[PDB]
């Protein structure tokens, strides 16, 4: 599911539904979505997280093969904890998208 | 993560407004779906997002959120509501769905006594398919019923199953059938079968007899 | 947009079985496909699901490592794959769709919206048995009562109609209950005028696809 990890600092960065969507506009939403995240990923900046630890997190995305709520998890927690060590102390992972793809993005605001 | 439905079950009336909380327990969410179930069949939307009305769905159907606390209300109760409702949470990166349990909603209507009919083993079944003998209760309520079987005045227990309908969607009665069942030997050996009903619309319990031979 | 399932049936208790969900009318790359059961008295039960768009698949606890959801993406269809089939899987297993979209922080659902009819999977060892159709003949205001006890059968499900379905109206067919023979028994009654049981015939189709078994009988009140 995972073969990929990118980590971009998105500072700025929900969606507030439509009622009575059709079947298209469900459609149109995804790709709206997908286009949208395409260009954040393309304004955003990448993250400090060294080489040492993206490997890290290729191998536990690679251990599973698979990715799942928990394993987002314990991504942010590795990520968070690189981050407050180094001291950048309001570092935070804010979220993970791209889902939909092989490469699971991981978006953090680094503060400090 | 656990979905709690309250209460179990409930009975209102034609023009009742009925209320069914569901609690997320062990997490927050915010993606809950209601569905309304008959009998038997597949599941229908009723409410998705907590709030928004499925395509279709009278609009007499509507649900709220407070926290983890979830609410669909039917305001105006019509006798074709009746069904078993169920809440569902949908979290974070597909983990997995839970239903809760389920309220199962009667229609309550003013009190109807049954039709009682008794049919004897088939005259085509005796040849080794035994004697099987059917009471029959016809559009009544409350469900509630007694049915006592006596076969020469004498009160047989054991040896019968009882089996009702679904209620109404017009007009919110119960059918019952009983079943008495008895060996083909045993049936021979006695001559009045009785079914005696009592039920709350019959100022006195009504029996309905045929004897063994006579036609 | 329709789901179908098929592949249930009798199945004997450690046994296999591959259930099919054939779902046309959209596009399967944007929506997951949900298997949800119910056994007999008992609540929904959420077994499994596949989202081709998240390319992901999800399990409850209870058939983790017996059950294998999957997808035939040309063929619009999905799989439940059961192994290791147990009694207390014995149920009706819907299909159904939901659309949805997820992130790390948030998820939007619109509901398992479209479902299939269901098809009936029973875990026995217990061998297959036909049922026997009996007429329950109306006998001696103006309303008599008349029906068919249809016994002795193995497995659900039975349907019975009146007059090839032209009478729907009074009709009422009960639930089947599960007797010590381990077989099944129900009865289907449908009230008529008096006066019409001499002028009209009365016949109830009774269906037992499990056992291959198709029964018309007439039903006439007994000349004494």
């Amino acid at each position: 599911r995972a073969d990929r990890f990118r980590c971009i600092n998105v500072g700025l960065m929900p969606v507030e539904m439509d009622p009575d969507m059709s079947e298209k506009e469900k459609i149109e939403f995804f790709r709206r979505q997908e286009r949208e995240y395409k260009r954040r990923i393309s304004s955003a900046r990448p993250c400090l997280l060294p080489t040492s630890v993206h490997e890290e997190i290729k191998d536990m995305l690679a251990e599973q093969g698979r990715v799942s709520a928990r394993l987002l998890q314990k991504i942010r927690d590795r990520v968070q904890s690189w981050y407050h060590e180094e001291g950048y102390a309001c570092a935070q992972v804010v979220n993970f998208g791209n889902l939909n793809t092989r490469e699971v993005v991981c978006e953090v605001v680094e503060g400090d | 993560i656990q979905m709690t439905q309250s209460p179990s079950s409930l009975s209102a009336s034609v023009g009742d407004r009925v209320t069914i909380t569901c609690r997320a327990s062990q997490s927050v969410s915010s993606a809950v779906a209601w569905y309304q179930q008959k009998p038997g069949k597949a599941p229908k939307l009723l409410i998705y997002s907590a709030s928004s009305l499925y395509s279709g769905v009278p609009s007499r159907f509507s649900g709220s959120r407070s926290g983890t606390d979830f609410t669909l209300t039917i305001s105006s109760l019509q006798p074709e509501d009746f069904a078993t409702y169920y809440c569902q949470q949908s979290s974070i990166v597909w983990e997995p769905i839970t239903f809760g349990q389920g309220t199962k909603v009667e229609i309550k209507r003013t009190v109807a006594a049954p039709s009682v009919f008794i049919f004897p083993p088939s005259d085509s079944q005796l040849k080794s398919g035994t004697a099987s003998v059917v009471c029959l209760l016809n559009n009544f309520y409350p469900r509630e019923a007694k049915v006592q079987w006596k076969v020469d005045n004498a009160l047989q227990s054991g040896n019968s199953q009882e089996s009702v309908t679904e209620q109404d969607s017009k007009d919110s009665t119960y059918s019952l059938s009983s079943t008495l069942t008895l060996s083909k030997a045993d049936y021979e050996k006695h001559k009045v079968y009785a079914c005696e009903v009592t039920h709350q619309g019959l100022s006195s319990p009504v029996t309905k007899s045929f004897n063994r031979g006579e036609c | 947009v329709q789901l179908v399932e098929s592949g249930g049936g009798l199945v004997q208790p450690g046994g296999s079985l591959r259930l099919s969900c054939a779902a046309s009318g959209f596009n399967f790359y944007y929506s997951s496909i949900h298997w949800v059961r119910q056994a007999p008295g008992k609540g929904l039960e959420w077994v499994a699901s596949i989202s081709s768009y998240y390319g992901s698949t999800s399990y409850a606890d209870s058939v983790k490592g017996r059950f294998t959801i999957s997808a035939d993406t040309s063929k619009n269809t999905a799989y439940l794959q059961m192994n290791s089939l147990r009694a207390e899987d014995t149920a009706v297993y819907y299909c159904a769709r939901e659309t949805y979209y997820t992130e790390f922080s948030w998820s939007y659902s619109w509901g398992l919206d479209y479902w299939g009819q269901g098809t009936l999977v029973t875990v026995s060892s217990a061998s297959t048995k036909g049922p026997s159709v009996f007429p329950l003949a109306p006998s001696s205001g103006g309303t008599a009562a008349l029906g068919c006890l249809v016994k002795d059968y193995f497995p659900e499900p039975v349907t019975v109609s009146w007059n090839s379905g032209a009478l729907t109206s009074g009709v009422h067919t009960f639930p089947a209950v599960l007797q010590s023979s381990g077989l099944y028994s129900l009865s289907s009654v449908v009230t008529v005028p008096s006066s019409s049981l001499g002028t009209q015939t009365y016949i109830c189709n009774v269906n037992h696809k499990p056992s291959n078994t198709k029964v018309d009988k007439k039903v006439e009140p007994k000349s004494c």
